[PDB]
RNA sequence: UUAAUUUAUUAAUGCAAACACCUGCAUUAAAAAUUUCGGUUGGGGCGACCUCGGAGCAGAACCCAACCUCCGAGCAGUACAUGCUAAGACUUCACCAGUCAAAGCGAACACUCAAUUGAUCCA
RNA sequence: CCUCCGCAUAAGCCUGCGUCAGAUACACUGAACUGACAAUUAACAGCCCAAUAUCUACAAUCAACCAACAAGUCAUUAUUACCCUCACUGUCAACCCAACACAGGCAUGCUCAUAAGGAAAGGUUAAAAAAAGUAAAAGGAACUCGGCAAAUCUUACCCCGCCUGUUUACCAAAAACAUCACCUCUAGCAUCACCAGUAUUAGAGGCACCGCCUGCCCAGUGAUCACUUGUUCCUUAAAUAGGGACCUGUAUGAAUGGCUCCACGAGGGUUCAGCUG
RNA sequence: GCUACCUAAGAACAGCUAAAAGAGCACACCCGUCUAUGUAGCAAAAUAGUGGGAAGAUUUAUAGGUAGAGGCGACAAACCUA
RNA sequence: GCUAAACCUAGCCCCAAACCCACUCCACCUUACUACCAAACCUUAGCCAAACCAUUUACCCAAAUAAAGUAUAGGCGAUA
């Protein structure tokens, strides 16, 4: 139809973006998803989940310092602001993480495990065995997609040869090669899951419509009767 | 494509859960070598026929027994009215003896305390169920 | 039946009529026995030759059969070898 | 069907037959639910020599034959042969041919079902009488012994006595079944009591019963029907009366075998109970119960017996020994 | 929906083609689609019944007592000319079916039973 | 005498009670009817903007304390380019959507009772029945399906549903739905939904706050460990019954059921006291 | 252009009590519990009184979207121009 | 004697023949009738008939007639 998506900048920013909400509709209009529509409205900040990001004209390893750990809408997880150089972005705030913290991003496989500081990001290869991790890449220089919710963490399960087993905090194994960069440590907003919503009108706030009004007889199906069987169903008490 | 259908077939078919599924592989691995069809009769019989939940069937290892097996315990025990099928509501007058009892006993122990009958009377039933079986 | 065609605008014949039955062109109409290929082997002797008869159809029943064929069965027709042939006239019929 | 009619003689069973038999009751109750086994009763006007070496190649034995040898350590009747398999084998008889004769050579039926007949001290020239006769099995066994002087079969159902014509034109050749040779009936057994009494040695009384084995597999004319109902709960009284119209007909020192298929007690003990009681008060008839047991120490070895019953002989079925059930109660007229 | 008919659609699988996708074929599921829901029995549940033969039952040619009350039948046995053909007739109130049969040809010196049964198409 | 209306803007309509002259759903020979003539004048409002890069973390609430959560309504710079001006359009009314000059529907500002806007009675009489009010001796629910209505303004409970909320526009507002919380199932992932999200997440569902009880088909005895048993192979014609391996990196079970309880309800029932035609 | 839901950018909410709230009383505003009137009516659902809510899962103006084998739904088989 | 009644001709119908339309100026795909700026091709289904319905059930295709409702097709039914 006329819809057109928000998701239009090119250029980033730390500068909150205006973001149109869905309403669980699509391009065509139709519904996809139910249950979403009209909270609070919100300013999308765009986050770079790229930890190792050298500056333009520079290479290597580099520090930022931590300028403000700030509420973000978007997410469930708090977001930091970080200065490196000439250049400010938002990244996600671990679990211990204060203003006028500095930060390491490097690049440097060690041969000889470094030592793993909470705010800090390495290669999993860098990285100890059975060291907590977030914000883990599939691919090396894909950027982070997996262990980014609130309080979430990851453990490096074991190094073999350039690769690395990591567990996702859904208890399954993962295959990863040891040059992908995961930060250290558990993500910020820890014991977000032991928030009460209270009432029904907060949710309406966060932008979650009620379920359907509809009853369901099961989620799961019946099984289905094999040809010998069905004499032995539908049995009446006497 | 064996392991693939195996699992859809627990999955989809059989209606088991993916912890459920997990599970199954890793206690009966002998469910994969296994024949599809007979798979699938051996679950619709312990679902239908036993009457078995299907925690209970993960639980109690049931697909790592033979069919023969299970047929040769369960049809002599009903036939005895031991083992009473459930009806609609669920609900049995007798409560039925538990696999630990019936499958995870010996022959000889089954007949000592569950069948509560001799060995001779279980060895010619034996006989009559196989020849039953034959002309299906 | 299909009293006009949509083609051509005419009467049609109905075909199973055809299929069944002979017309004389005296107007009588014969068929066969109903049942006479069945069952055989359950039936008499007597029976089984009655069964194995051409018979003539009532007056209303030839009515029937005339208006469901055209004017082209009812014509007189000179085959070569007809073992029908002599049945086609009546001969000392009166009223 | 909505709900099957074999469900509901299990469901009868259960409630009746566990507080009648106690802990047999779960031994019975798999026996019934499983294959029967069969006696093969050898036809005495095909050739008897022959069948005999057959079926002992088959590894059957002749029980009756054993019973007769272990008699005399009143007689069985004569002339029967009945060869069925050892304990605990499974092994069943390949179906009956037509003979040189033209006669079939062997008929399979319940061993069981010949202790009545055996019961019954058959001697040569003597009247005999089956008010339920069809479809046959029992009343087949009568000609063969071949002391039947007259022999009267009856059936209420004309559509079995049908049946009996068959089976007996298959099996007895056509010079045995001469006028009033043997002679068979469509008619009420009830009122044979006023048709003819005094006039039979012998009779023997199969009344209808709730067929316990055949009720629970074939599903077509149960007794267990919703619709049939009615005629299960008049069934004790309509069994008094023809055990009863028997006792009338059987002339004073002949002796009478009533023979039930059923395990309940209802119909086997109280019917006997109660027919003795009918006759000794409207007609003033004393009737001897006949006590058989010698005759069922001799058939241990075949057959297992409940030994609990006041009068007759139940004949429980055995996983070992899958015969159908069969009480029979052997009783003399006295006057 | 556990009614019948489908899998055109979607998804997966296998086999071809092609050197993963696409295409053709087949199989399995999901999702639907088209169509129907005979008759008697207060009405409803549990039942019974629908065709053929017999009796109450037309007192005496034929026919005729709905509904009801009872019974039975869905075979079997003996031949193996239970071959062929053909006047005249009967007929379940129509038709379709069904029944009897002289003479003749050929043989020999058109069976018993109350019903014991099924058209057309099609194979 | 009324004013629960008015004035203006927006939206809608489009000349629809101005002047003159005529014929003629109460009527004025006058009407909003017919014809002709006239009129709404921009400052208000509409109608905007050269290019390419680049910049934009810090709400609002008297913005100061204080306190947050649902996290928010308004910012540029550098270089190039640039010199002509007040054009065009809305501006009326007693007005729109409801077939009508319809007791209805209709956003905002100001006036919160008017400085603005209106008239319930065509004339008479004073019957019945009908409608809305006012007053009523003595009694105070005796009425009735029911304290419905009115008067009076009230207690203590029971059932149901936690609650605020939603629903059959036009016969059902509820005990139905939703709902916090809890539980089940499914999913390891980017450039058009979910989502510029990632398992403390998202989707599909169940139940309904909280609070208190309710939880093993994990192999049995005997003294972590031996041994038949369970599972798989081979020998055995094949079996019976013998030879070998494993069950020792972990398991929890209920979209289960009951139980009171605080608050609440135009819910259904009972009740105290008063009160009233 | 009604209505169900959504999107964009808006608007409205007096007074009184309250440690301060999907709080209470109570206007405007939204709804429609109960009764009476009306039943070719003012009205193809209204009026008067009495009621429920009235800072919020609130009410409402503007523009846009979802279309019938469908949409949309705090499921009433609700609403999608009487 | 009121209301009324009465009328004949605008035009139309079927054929035949013949192959039709198309700028005063100005405006008109944006909110049409507003002078003036950075992408089309794609099996019709169904009612209906078959006394239900499920395969099936005439519908122009190159000019009369006749072959002929014939050969054929078809729950070999209805019908084509
Ligand atoms: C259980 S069967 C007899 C079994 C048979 N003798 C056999 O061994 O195979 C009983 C028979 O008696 C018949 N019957 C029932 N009532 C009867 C009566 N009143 N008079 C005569 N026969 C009767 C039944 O129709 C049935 O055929
Ligand atoms: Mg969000
Ligand atoms: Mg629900
Ligand atoms: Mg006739
Ligand atoms: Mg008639
Ligand atoms: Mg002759
Ligand atoms: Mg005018
Ligand atoms: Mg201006
Ligand atoms: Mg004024
Ligand atoms: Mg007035
Ligand atoms: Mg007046
Ligand atoms: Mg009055
Ligand atoms: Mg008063
Ligand atoms: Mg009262
Ligand atoms: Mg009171
Ligand atoms: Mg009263
Ligand atoms: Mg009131
Ligand atoms: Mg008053
Ligand atoms: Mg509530
Ligand atoms: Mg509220
Ligand atoms: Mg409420
Ligand atoms: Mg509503
Ligand atoms: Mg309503
Ligand atoms: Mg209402
Ligand atoms: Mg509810
Ligand atoms: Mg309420
Ligand atoms: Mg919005
Ligand atoms: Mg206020
Ligand atoms: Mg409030
Ligand atoms: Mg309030
Ligand atoms: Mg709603
Ligand atoms: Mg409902
Ligand atoms: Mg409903
Ligand atoms: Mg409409
Ligand atoms: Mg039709």
């Amino acid at each position: 139809a006329n819809f057109v998506s928000w998701k239009s900048r090119t250029k980033y920013t730390i500068t909150p973006v205006k973001m149109r909400k869905s309403g669980g509709r699509d391009h065509t209009g139709r519904i996809r998803v139910h249950g979403i529509g009209g909270g609070h409205k919100q300013r999308y900040r765009m986050i770079d989940f790229l930890r190792f990001r050298p500056e333009e004209t520079k290479s290597g390893p580099f520090e930022e310092k931590v300028i403000q750990v700030r509420y973000d809408p978007c997410r469930s997880a708090d977001i930091a602001l970080v200065a490196g150089g000439s250049r400010k972005r938002w990244i996600i705030a671990t679990e211990n993480m204060q203003a006028g913290d500095t930060i390491l991003n490097s690049n440097h496989i060690g041969r000889m495990a470094v030592a793993a500081r909470e705010g800090d990001a390495h290669p999993l290869g860098a990285l100890p065995v059975g060291t907590l991790i977030n914000n883990v890449e599939s691919e090396p220089g894909r950027g982070a997609q997996y262990i980014r919710a609130a309080g979430t963490c990851g453990v490096l399960l074991r190094k073999v040869n350039g690769t690395a087993i990591i567990q996702l905090p859904s208890k399954r194994q993962m295959q990863v090669l040891e040059t992908c960069v995961a930060t250290v440590g558990r993500v910020s907003n820890v014991d977000h899951n032991k928030r009460v919503i209270g009432k029904a009108g907060r949710n309406r706030w966060l932008g979650k419509r009620p379920n359907s009004g509809r009853w369901h007889r099961k989620g799961g199906w019946a099984g289905r009767k094999i040809r010998p069987l069905p004499p032995m169903k539908s049995y009446v008490k006497l | 494509q064996d392991i693939n259908d195996t699992v859809r077939l627990l999955k989809e078919k059989c209606l088991f859960t993916v912890q459920q599924v997990t599970k199954i592989l890793h206690s009966c691995p002998s469910v994969l070598r296994e024949d599809l069809g007979q798979l699938e009769y051996k679950f619709q019989y312990a679902y239908f026929r036993m009457g078995i939940k299907h925690p209970d069937i993960v639980k109690s290892e049931y697909l790592q027994y033979s069919l023969t097996k299970i047929k040769q315990r369960h049809i002599y025990l009903e036939r005895l009215g031991r083992y009473q099928t459930p009806d609609k509501k669920g609900q049995t007058q007798i409560p039925n003896p538990l696999l630990k009892d019936i499958l995870r006993v010996s022959e000889a122990e089954f007949l000592a305390r569950t069948a509560c009958t001799s060995v001779e009377e279980f060895q010619v039933f034996k006989k009559l169920l196989a020849r039953e079986e034959e002309e299906s | 039946l299909t009293y006009f065609s949509a083609r051509k605008g005419k009467r049609k014949t109905v075909k199973a009529v055809i299929d069944r039955f002979l017309r004389l062109h005296c107007g009588l109409w014969v068929r066969r026995k109903a049942g006479y290929k069945k069952k055989l082997w359950k039936k008499t002797p007597a029976r089984k030759k009655r069964l194995r008869e051409f018979v003539f159809c009532n007056k209303t029943q030839s009515k029937l059969l005339d208006k469901m064929t055209t004017s082209f069965w009812k014509r007189r027709n000179w085959y070569v070898d007809d073992p029908y042939q002599k049945y086609h006239d009546r001969t000392n019929l009166k009223v | 069907p909505k709900f099957p009619a074999v469900r509901l003689a299990l469901q009868n069973f259960d409630m009746t037959y566990s507080v009648q038999f106690g802990d047999l009751w779960p031994s019975i109750r798999v026996s019934l639910l499983s294959e029967q086994k069969y006696g093969a009763l050898v036809n005495n006007f095909a050739a008897w020599d022959h069948v005999s070496a057959k079926l002992e190649q088959l590894s059957a034995k002749d029980f009756v034959n054993e019973a007769i040898s272990h008699w005399e350590l009143w007689a069985c009747s004569p002339n029967l042969r009945c060869f069925t398999f050892d304990r605990g084998d499974i092994s069943r008889f390949p179906p009956a041919r037509p003979g040189s004769l033209g006669v079939m050579e062997y008929y399979l039926m319940d061993a069981a079902s010949l202790l009545p007949v055996l019961a019954l001290g058959l001697q040569p020239g003597d009247i005999v009488l089956d008010l339920c006769a069809a479809p046959g099995g029992k009343t087949l066994a009568l000609l063969q012994t071949g002391c039947c002087r007259n022999l009267a079969a009856n059936d209420l159902s004309p559509s079995r006595i049908a049946r009996l014509q068959k089976i007996l034109h298959s099996y007895v050749p056509e010079e045995i079944r001469d006028g009033n040779q043997v002679r068979v009936t469509s008619w009420d057994g009830r009122k044979w009591g006023e048709l003819e009494g005094d006039t039979y040695d012998r009779v023997l009384v199969d009344v209808p019963c709730t067929t316990d084995r055949h009720s629970l597999h074939e599903e077509e004319n149960n007794i267990f029907k919703r619709s049939r109902k009615k005629e299960r709960q008049i069934l004790p009284v309509l069994q008094v009366q023809l055990l009863a119209a028997g006792l009338l007909a059987t002339k004073p020192g002949g002796h009478v075998v009533y023979s039930t298929c059923s395990l309940s007690h209802l119909q086997n003990e109280y019917v006997v109970q109660g027919a003795i009681e009918l006759l000794a008060n409207q007609y003033s008839i004393q009737v001897q119960v006949e006590d058989l047991t010698h005759f069922r120490r001799v058939f241990m070895d075949t057959f297992c017996f409940f030994s609990s019953c006041q009068v007759g002989e139940l004949v429980i079925p055995n996983l070992m020994a899958n015969f159908g059930p069969m009480y029979f109660c052997k009783m003399r007229r006295l006057t």
